């Protein structure tokens, strides 16, 4: 995916302020709360009965950190997302059989979490740059389907 | 379907929007136009640049419709019937685009109302906007 | 919303299915499993091969639910309430998958009922299956 | 997209029996009838007021023939759909701004039209091969978006 230099600047500048220990778990937790069918893939994580249970679940926070790490890796290789996400694509498509629509949903939940954390700093043009990013990640993660 | 808690959450969160209602509607539209440029073609008679009086006025209309839906949340198909006819028949709005604007409304609320945008309220707002979208796409002919 | 003509079209087309109801349901499931292999994971206790007695029996259940919806087309949220709870709560079926099965049901009807599958009836059947899908995805919690 | 030899065989054998003067117009007409918002892109085609009007419209039949021709071209280049659809992608994405979900819809309407025409010959495994094809075409036509 192609970001302008202005968009790259906006994206990288904001990402440097991201709390990498928390934002991923917040995005994964909100996915599980907002789109409850995604809990199907996380039976082994234990207590997901309430939103508080989900958000405070240590396994959700730990797995969220790995997800964010993958987004971070994508931001470093915007011109080669397919190669970057090849193994993850094999995992999520061939092994897990997650419908790729959910990759789009998690990307959009991440965008909501960034908006929540950064407030007015998450301007409409900053969002538009991040939408290019999370679309790119979703399409690359979906590569084994197409 | 919206639960009692969903209706409570949506009413509470939308209650915090206040005199910013029109402003937030306008910002959600701008977010949509910039993030998802396909949506721009519905507004050729609009200047879609930042500070556009037309986008500002349209944001107020979108907010007034959402406020109507909140105020009549148990009777939304009826309350939004005219708007459903408009979007599906006259304007022929692609149903995908309601998901795009709904997402941009969530982003706008998150950016403005950090205390209100809890995971539970995020879920309720998503269900509410999906319900509004379901009504507005219900009349394709 | 389903128009009077939609309800007439759906009742007429489904009337032609007859004793093949269960058979067509089973074929639509098979089409879905082969075309969209992600959907297979919902049925690990099923042998999904051709001629599977389990797919045959499940096709009859799917057809009986659709027949129930046709017979109670003005009261579908009520008629399908238990099935909605099942698919959304217990089974956690991804909403995308209803679009996939609905498409496979249309393909099955087209392959069997060439005289009935006119453009108008195709449109009515699509709206009907989307309405069924809307009810079956209405209970996510 | 990768089809097995058995799937390639099934696809090519059926496609040879397709009426290339009619099937495309039938698919485009049914798209316009079943998904009426798509009529937004065809104001210049005239009478689209009823299903009979749409299906009998000479412009719908003629434009449908071009669409089918593009599907035929894709079937000949299954291992290079991106290049095959590059100009069409530019047209439909950059110039027309058609939401790519509609590319998926038209592909699925084509599958319904094939089922209608071929009946029991359009077996579940034949369909599954055609679903790979129309997904591939939709993804390639959508390339300018991602
Ligand atoms: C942009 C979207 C996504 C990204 C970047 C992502 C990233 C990751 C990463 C980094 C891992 C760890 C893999 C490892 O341990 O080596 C993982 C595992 C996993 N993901 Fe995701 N994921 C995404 C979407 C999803 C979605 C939507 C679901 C389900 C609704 C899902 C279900 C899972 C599961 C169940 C695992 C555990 C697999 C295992 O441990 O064997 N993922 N994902
Ligand atoms: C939450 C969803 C939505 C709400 C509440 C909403 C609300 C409204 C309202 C209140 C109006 C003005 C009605 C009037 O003046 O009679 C309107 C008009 C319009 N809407 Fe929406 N809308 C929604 C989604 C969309 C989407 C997704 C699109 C397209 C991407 C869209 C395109 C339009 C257009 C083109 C007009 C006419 C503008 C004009 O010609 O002046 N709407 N909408
Ligand atoms: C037109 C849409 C659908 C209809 C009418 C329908 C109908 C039914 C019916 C009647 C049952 C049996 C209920 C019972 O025995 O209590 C059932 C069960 C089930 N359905 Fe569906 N269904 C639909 C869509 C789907 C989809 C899209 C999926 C997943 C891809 C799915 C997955 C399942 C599963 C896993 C079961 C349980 C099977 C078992 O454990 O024995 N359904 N459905
Ligand atoms: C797999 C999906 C599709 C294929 C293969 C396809 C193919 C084509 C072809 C071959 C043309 C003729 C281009 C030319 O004259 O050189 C065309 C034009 C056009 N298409 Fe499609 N199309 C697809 C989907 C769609 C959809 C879903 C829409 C709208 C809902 C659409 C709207 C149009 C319009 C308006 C034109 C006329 C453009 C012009 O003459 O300037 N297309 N398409």
């Amino acid at each position: 995916v192609h970001l302008t230099p202005k968009e790259k600047s906006a994206v990288t500048a904001l990402w440097g302020k991201v709390n990498v220990d928390e934002v991923g778990g917040e995005a994964l937790g909100r996915l599980l709360v907002v789109y409850p069918w995604t809990q199907r893939f996380f039976e082994s994580f234990g207590d997901l009965s309430t939103p508080d249970a989900v958000m405070g679940n240590p396994k959700v926070k730990a797995h969220g950190k790995k997800v964010l790490g993958a987004f971070s890796d994508g931001l470093a290789h915007l011109d080669n997302l397919k190669g970057t996400f090849a193994t993850l694509s094999e995992l999520h498509c061939d092994k897990l059989h997650v419908d790729p629509e959910n990759f789009r949903l998690l990307g959009n939940v991440l965008v909501c979490v960034l908006a929540h954390h950064f407030g007015k700093e998450f301007t409409p043009p900053v969002q538009a740059a991040y939408q290019k990013v999370v679309a790119g990640v979703a399409n690359a993660l979906a590569h084994k389907y197409h | 379907v919206l639960s009692p808690a969903d209706k409570t959450n949506v009413k509470a969160a939308w209650g915090k929007v206040g005199a910013h209602a029109g402003e937030y509607g306008a910002e959600a539209l701008e977010r949509m136009f910039l993030s998802f440029p396909t949506t721009k073609t519905y507004f050729p008679h609009f200047d879609l640049s930042h500070g556009s009086a037309q986008v500002k006025g349209h944001g107020k209309k979108v907010a007034d419709a959402l406020t109507n839906a909140v105020a009549h949340v148990d009777d939304m198909p009826n309350a939004l019937s005219a708007l459903s006819d408009l979007h599906a028949h006259k304007l022929r709005v692609d149903p995908v685009n309601f998901k795009l604007l709904s997402h941009c409304l969530l982003v706008t609320l998150a950016a403005h109302l950090p205390a209100e945008f809890t995971p539970a309220v995020h879920a309720s707002l998503d269900k509410f906007l999906a319900s509004v979208s379901t009504v507005l796409t219900s009349k394709y002919r």
